[PDB]
C-alpha cells in the first residue's frame, strides 16, 4: 500500500467487535466488548493497576474484575464505556488515527433513532474522522454472499433480525427483528446448568458458560426422539474441564440450550422461533418473489453456527412451505465474519465512494444528517 | 411543456444555426473577403458533418458489438 | 531446572492449542463430508427427474403430430359438407 | 511480471541460482526437498510475518497442472509474478476493443473461424496448429466455435 | 509453441491487428478528405462585381445554415450512439463485474517488496 | 528435574504427532470441499436441465389438449351435416 | 434482403405490442406492453437500478415495480409512457433505427381524433419516420382472412369492435363498437376468484390472475347445464400452481368468466352480448348483403381464443338469425396476431406503395393531415 486512502471497516456488533481495513479477506483485530473495573481493593503499591481493562484485556484479568457488556440489544445503554471501547479499537488493536480514514458503522434494523445519531456526532466531533457511514447489518452479510435477492438470517449475539430482498430493493415492511440472541441461550443455558449441581453466578462465570456452550451444544434433528434417547443412552454425555479441573459432564443440556432458538417459549418469549419468522417474514413479501426467497435463504451472523442448524431450519421450512417450492438454505463456513466480509466489499467499490457523510455535510445540517438522503 | 420545449428547440435549431447574414454593406472587396469566409465556413461544417457520420457509424458498430457481446452472455 | 520448566510450561500451552486445532478440524471435515453425500445424492435425483421429463416431451410430440394429422382430414371432411 | 515468467522459465545463472539459495538456507527447518504446503508455510512464517494462507494455497495448487500441494517448475515462477500484477492482461480494454471490431469483418459481433484463421495467417508468428486448437476451445466457453468479446480477453489475458 | 511463445503468438497478432487498425484510419482519413475535396470544392474570388458576390454570398449562408441544420442532426445521432453504447457497456459490467472482488489481501507482499520487508535490501530482482 | 525433563520429553512427542494430525486435516478439507463444489454445480445444471424439460412438456400438454377440442367439435358438427 | 426499403408493420394494441418488418408471417417482437417504476427504497448501491422497466423486461421484475397500462380502451392516456413504449420497441426489440423505415400503425375505429393526430405529430416529429399511415384494426384482420367481404369481430384485450364489409366497401353506419374486451374480464375474474379465498389485489397479480384465465377459462356451450353440472360433480375443477406453490382449485369460474361476453349484465354493463351485437350489425346493412354477412362471420383478435366460443357463438347467432340462412364462423388458428398477419400483408401490396402520408405533406398541412383524402 501507500499512497491513497484506506476505509476502517469497523462493526460495532454486540459480544465481539470487528474491524480491520477495507479490501481485506477477515477483521484484522477481534476481541470481545467488555470494559471491567477492578472491584476488590488492592494491596500492592506501584503494580500499575488501571482503571479499567477493556477488549481482550479483560478476558484474561476477569477473575478480579466486573464485566459489563456497553451493547445490551443492539442499541448502546453505556456511551461512556462505548467511547472507550471505540478508542481502544483505532489506537490499540489497529493503531491508525482515526483524522485520516473514513468509517463504516454498522447498526442493526428498527434501532432507536438517538443511537445512529449518537454514535455519529461521536465520531465526528471525539475522534474527528473525515466520513462515516452507517449500513444495515444484514445487506452486508448478503454482499459477503456474492448474492442480490435472498432473505437473510442474521442472528447475532444481541438480536436476531431477518431482512429480506429482492433485486436489490429491501422491503421495508417485512422485516422481522426478534430479540432472542446468544446472550439469552447463555443465560437460559447457565440456568438450566443447575439441574445437575453446576452454579454458575459471577459475571465472569458468565464467560464460562458461553465458552461451554460454544463447545458443547448442538442443534438437534428432531427435539423429542433426542429428548427420548438421551433419557435412556448414555451416549451423548460430553465432559468438559473447567479453568480449575473438576471436570462436568452435559447431559440432554446439550441440544436443549440452543433448541430455545426454534420454541422462544422455553425462556417465557411469546414469539415464535427463528424457523417460524422466517416464514411469516415471506409471505410478507409479494406473491412473485417468493419462490426466489425460498431457494436463496440465507444464514449469517455468530448464533448459527451450531452444528446442525442448518438442516433442522430446512426442514422446518419445508414443513411449512409449499410442497412444490425448493428450499435451499446458504451456510457459507465463514458465517461468524460475513457482515465484516460485505462491509469491505462495500467499502471497497468504487460506486459507493460518494455515499459517505462527508464532514462539512455534518457541520451544515447536524448530526441528524444521518437520516436524510444519506442513509 | 415538455413538447413546448422540443418546439422551441427545433425553432431555434432552424433560427440559431440560421446567422446574419451582412455582406452587402460589405463593398465588392469586402464582398470578396466574405463571400471567402463564407466558402470557408461551409467547407469546415461539410468536414464536421463528415466526420460526425463516421463517427456515429463507429459508435453504431460498438453499440453492436457491445450488443453481440450481451447476447453471448445472455 | 526452573528454566527448563519454564519451556516445558510453553510446550504444554501449544500443545493444548494444537489438540485445539486438529479438534476443530475434524469437525469441519466430518460436516462438509455429510452435506457433500446429500448434494450428490440430490443431483442423481435431479437428474433421473429430467430423464423423465424428456421421456414425457416425446410422448407428447408424437401425440401432438396425430392430432394434428386428424384435424387435417377431418377439416377437408367439412369443407366436402359445405 | 510479464518479462519474470518468461525470463525465469529459462532464467541463466543468478535468480535460479538464487532461488537454489534461498532452498538452501531454508534448512533451518524445511527440509522436504520438493516444496510441499506445510514446509512451504513454515518456511514463509520463519521470514518474520503471517500472511493469509489462501494467497499461499492459491499460488500453490489453482495455477498447477497437478494442484497436490507441491511446487513445479513454472507454477512457481507463476507465483512470482502473480505477488504482483505487471502482464497487463494482454493490452488493454480499448485497445482490445479496437482490435476485435476490426477483426469482426462481417461485423456482427463475434468472431468466426474462417476470418480467425486468415487473420492467425496474417499473423505470421511461430504457429502451432496444437496451440490453434488450444486456442478454439479457449474461445468455446459457450461451446459454439465463435469467439466473442468476454472469451477472446479470456485466453488473452497475459498476452505481452 | 511454449506458453510464452503462444502469448508472443497472440501479442504479433494484435500488433498486426494494430497495423490493420492504423492503415484502416489512414485511408479512412485520406478518402473522406477526397470527398469533402469532391464537397468543399473553392470558386474563383477575382472577376466578379458587386452583385454577384452578394447572391453568391446568400447562397454560401443558406448552405450554411441547411449544413450547419444537417450536423445538429448528425450531433443528435452520435449524442443517442452514446448514450446507447454507454448502457450497454453499463450492463456488459452488470453482467461480469460487482460480483467479480477479488481477494484484496494487505499480507500477501510483492515477492521482491516482502523480500525486502523481510531482510532489508536483499530482493532486487522483482 | 527428572520429572521436568520426562514432562518435555513426552509434550514434544505428542506436539508433534499433533501438527501432523493437523496437516493431514487441512488437506483432505481442502480435497473435500473443492469435490463438493464440483458436485454442487453439477447438480445445478441438472435442476435447470429438468425444469426446462418439464415447462416445454407442460405447453406440449395445453396444445395437445386444444387440438383435441377442436377435433370433437368438429366430429359433432360433422355428424349434424350428415 | 438488401437494398430497397422494408415498412414497419407497428401494432400498438392494448396489452401486447406486437411489430415486425413487412412481408413476414409472424411479428418478430412481442411483448406486453406496460411500464413500471420501482415502488419500494433500494439499498443496494451501484446495482445499476434503472428509473422505469418496459416491455418483456418489466414482467420479471415485477415483484417490486407498480405495472401501468398505457392504454386503457383503444385510447391513449399517458403520452409519455407511450412514446417510451415506442422507442423501446423501435431500439431494442428491431434494433432499426426509424428514419429509414415507414411505419404503418393500427387503431380502433369510433377513437378520439385527438389520439390519432397526436400519434401521428410523435411519430413525424420525435422518431423522425420518412412516412406513417394509420389503418383501422378490423380491415386488417380482413386482408389475413383471404376475404373481401364478412363482418368481422375483433374483440382485443382493450375493446371489442364489429366492422362489417362488402365487396370492399365499408359500411361506416353499422359499426358497433362495445368496450367489454379482455382486461375486463381479467378484472371480474379476479373479483370472482374471491368467492374461494384467493384474493389478488396487487397489480402484479393481476397477471397471475390474467395467467389463470388464459390457461384455464372456457366458453361454456350451455351456460345453465353446466352451472347445474359444476354444482353436482366435481369433474371441472382444475388446479393450477401459483409462482410459489399453494395450488389453487377454480370450480364453476372456469367457464364464468368468460360468459361475460355473451352477458354484460355480469360486470354491469347495460349492452348486449357479443352474440347480439353482430347479429344488430348484420340487421343495419341493407338487405341484400346479409347472406353474404351471415356465411363470412370472421373472429379476430386475442380474447376470441377461449375454447370452445366459435360453437357457442355460432348457436347463439343461429338462434337468432333466420332459419334458412347458413351461419359460418371463421375462426383461424392463427387468431391472436391475424390482424398484423393482414397489416404485413396490406405492407406488402403495390398497389398501397402511394397511400403512405409523405412527410413534406405533413410539413404543408399539419397534424390534421391524417383525417384528410390520406386517412
Ligand atoms: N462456534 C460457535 N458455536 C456456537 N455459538 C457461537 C460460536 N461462535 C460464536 N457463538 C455465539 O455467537 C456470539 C458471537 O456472535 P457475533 O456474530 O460475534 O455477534 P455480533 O453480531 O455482535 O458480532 C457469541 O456470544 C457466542 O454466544
Ligand atoms: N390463449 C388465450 N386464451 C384466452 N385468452 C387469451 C389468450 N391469449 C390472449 N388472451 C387474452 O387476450 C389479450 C391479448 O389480446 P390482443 O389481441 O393481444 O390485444 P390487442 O388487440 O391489444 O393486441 C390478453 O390480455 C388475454 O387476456
Ligand atoms: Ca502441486
Ligand atoms: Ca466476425
Ligand atoms: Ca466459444
Ligand atoms: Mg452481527
Ligand atoms: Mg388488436
Amino acid at each position: 500500500d501507500d499512497e491513497e486512502t484506506t476505509a476502517l471497516v469497523c462493526d460495532n456488533g454486540s459480544g465481539l467487535v470487528k474491524a480491520g481495513f477495507a479490501g481485506d479477506d477477515a477483521p484484522r483485530a477481534v476481541f470481545p466488548s467488555i470494559v471491567g473495573r477492578p472491584r476488590h481493593q488492592g494491596v500492592m503499591v506501584g503494580m500499575g493497576q488501571k482503571d479499567s481493562y477493556v477488549g481482550d484485556e479483560a478476558q484474561s484479568k476477569r477473575g478480579i474484575l466486573t464485566l459489563k457488556y456497553p451493547i445490551e440489544h443492539g442499541i448502546i445503554t453505556n456511551w461512556d464505556d462505548m467511547e472507550k471501547i471505540w478508542h481502544h479499537t483505532f489506537y490499540n488493536e489497529l493503531r491508525v488515527a482515526p483524522e485520516e480514514h473514513p468509517t463504516l458503522l454498522t447498526e442493526a434494523p428498527l434501532n432507536p433513532k438517538a443511537n445512529r445519531e449518537k454514535m455519529t456526532q461521536i465520531m465526528f466531533e471525539t475522534f474527528n474522522v473525515p466520513a462515516m457511514y452507517v449500513a444495515i447489518q444484514a445487506v452486508l452479510s448478503l454482499y459477503a454472499s456474492g448474492r442480490t435477492t435472498g432473505i437473510v438470517l442474521d442472528s447475532g449475539d444481541g438480536v436476531t433480525h431477518n431482512v429480506p430482498i429482492y433485486e436489490g430493493y429491501a422491503l421495508p415492511h417485512a422485516i422481522m427483528r426478534l430479540d432472542l440472541a446468544g446472550r439469552d441461550l447463555t443465560d437460559y443455558l447457565m440456568k438450566i446448568l443447575t439441574e445437575r449441581g453446576y452454579s454458575f453466578v459471577t459475571t465472569a462465570e458468565r464467560e464460562i458458560v458461553r465458552d461451554i456452550k460454544e463447545k458443547l451444544c448442538y442443534v438437534a434433528l428432531d427435539f423429542e426422539n433426542e429428548m427420548a434417547t438421551a433419557a435412556s443412552s448414555s451416549s451423548l454425555e460430553k465432559s468438559y474441564e473447567l479453568p480449575d479441573g473438576q471436570v462436568i459432564t452435559i447431559g440432554n443440556e446439550r441440544f436443549r440450550c440452543p433448541e430455545t432458538l426454534f420454541q422462544p417459549s422455553f425462556i417465557g418469549m411469546e414469539s415464535a422461533g427463528i424457523h417460524e419468522t422466517t416464514y411469516n417474514s415471506i409471505m410478507k413479501c409479494d406473491i412473485d418473489i417468493r419462490k426466489d426467497l425460498y431457494a436463496n435463504n440465507v444464514l449469517s451472523g455468530g448464533t448459527t453456527m451450531y452444528p446442525g442448524i442448518a438442516d433442522r431450519m430446512q426442514k422446518e421450512i419445508t414443513a411449512l412451505a409449499p410442497s412444490t417450492m425448493k428450499i435451499k438454505i446458504i451456510a457459507p463456513p465463514e458465517r461468524k465474519y460475513s457482515v465484516w466480509i460485505g462491509g469491505s466489499i462495500l467499502a471497497s467499490l468504487s460506486t459507493f465512494q460518494q455515499m459517505w457523510i462527508s464532514k462539512q455535510e455534518y457541520d451544515e445540517a447536524g448530526p441528524s444528517i444521518v437520516h436524510r438522503k444519506c442513509f | 411543456g415538455k413538447r413546448q420545449t422540443e418546439r422551441e428547440k427545433k425553432k431555434k435549431i432552424l433560427a440559431e444555426r440560421r446567422k446574419v447574414l451582412a455582406i452587402d454593406h460589405l463593398n465588392e472587396d469586402q464582398l470578396r473577403e466574405k463571400a471567402k469566409e463564407l466558402w470557408q465556413s461551409i467547407y469546415n461544417l461539410e468536414a464536421e458533418k463528415f466526420d460526425l457520420q463516421e463517427k456515429f457509424k463507429q459508435q453504431k458498430y460498438e453499440i453492436n458489438v457491445l450488443r453481440n457481446r450481451i447476447n453471448d452472455n445472455q | 531446572a526452573q528454566k527448563d520448566e519454564e519451556k516445558m510450561e510453553i510446550q504444554e500451552i501449544q500443545l493444548k492449542e494444537a489438540k485445539h486445532i486438529a479438534e476443530d478440524a475434524d469437525r469441519k471435515y466430518e460436516e462438509v463430508a455429510r452435506k457433500l453425500v446429500i448434494i450428490e445424492s440430490d443431483l442423481e435425483r435431479a437428474e433421473e427427474r429430467a430423464e423423465l421429463s424428456e421421456g414425457k416431451c416425446a410422448e407428447l410430440e408424437e401425440e401432438l403430430k396425430t392430432v394434428t394429422n386428424n384435424l387435417k382430414s377431418l377439416e377437408a371432411q367439412a369443407e366436402k359438407y359445405s | 511480471d510479464d518479462i519474470y515468467k518468461a525470463a525465469v522459465e529459462q532464467l541463466t545463472e543468478e535468480q535460479k541460482n538464487e532461488f537454489k539459495a534461498a532452498f538452501d538456507i531454508f534448512v533451518l527447518g524445511a527440509e522436504d526437498g520438493c516444496i510441499s504446503t506445510k514446509e512451504l508455510g513454515k518456511v514463509m512464517r520463519m521470514l518474520g510475518q503471517n500472511p493469509t494462507p489462501e494467497e499461499l494455497q492459491e499460488m500453490i495448487d489453482e495455477v498447477d497442472e497437478d494442484g497436490s500441494g507441491t511446487v513445479d517448475f513454472d507454477e512457481f515462477l507463476v507465483m512470482m509474478v502473480r505477488c504482483m500484477k505487471d502482464d497487463s492482461k494482454g493490452k488493454s480494454e480499448e485497445e482490445l476493443s479496437d482490435l476485435f471490431r476490426m477483426f469482426d469483418k462481417n461485423a456482427d459481433g463475434y468472431i468466426d473461424l474462417e476470418e480467425l484463421k486468415i487473420m492467425l495467417q496474417a499473423t505470421g508468428e511461430t504457429i502451432t496448429e496444437d496451440d490453434i486448437e488450444e486456442l478454439m476451445k479457449d474461445g468455446d466457453k459457450n461451446n459454439d466455435g465463435r469467439i466473442d468479446y468476454d472469451e477472446f480477453l479470456e485466453f488473452m489475458k497475459g498476452v505481452e | 509453441i511454449s506458453a510464452s511463445r503462444k502469448l508472443q503468438l497472440k501479442t504479433l497478432m494484435l500488433q498486426i491487428a494494430k497495423q490493420e487498425l492504423e492503415r484502416e484510419a489512414e485511408e479512412r482519413r485520406g478518402e473522406k478528405g477526397r470527398a469533402l475535396s469532391t464537397r468543399c470544392q473553392p470558386l474563383e474570388l477575382a472577376g466578379l462585381s458587386f452583385a454577384e458576390l452578394q447572391d453568391l454570398c446568400r447562397q454560401l449562408h443558406a448552405r450554411v445554415d441547411k449544413v450547419d441544420e444537417e450536423r445538429y442532426d448528425v450531433e443528435a445521432k452520435v449524442t443517442k450512439n452514446i448514450t446507447e453504447i454507454a448502457d450497454l457497456n453499463q450492463k456488459i459490467f452488470d453482467l461480469r463485474g460487482k460480483f467479480k472482488r477479488p481477494t484484496l489481501r494487505r499480507v500477501r507482499i510483492s515477492a521482491d517488496a516482502m523480500m525486502q520487508a523481510l531482510l532489508g535490501a536483499r530482493a532486487k530482482e522483482t
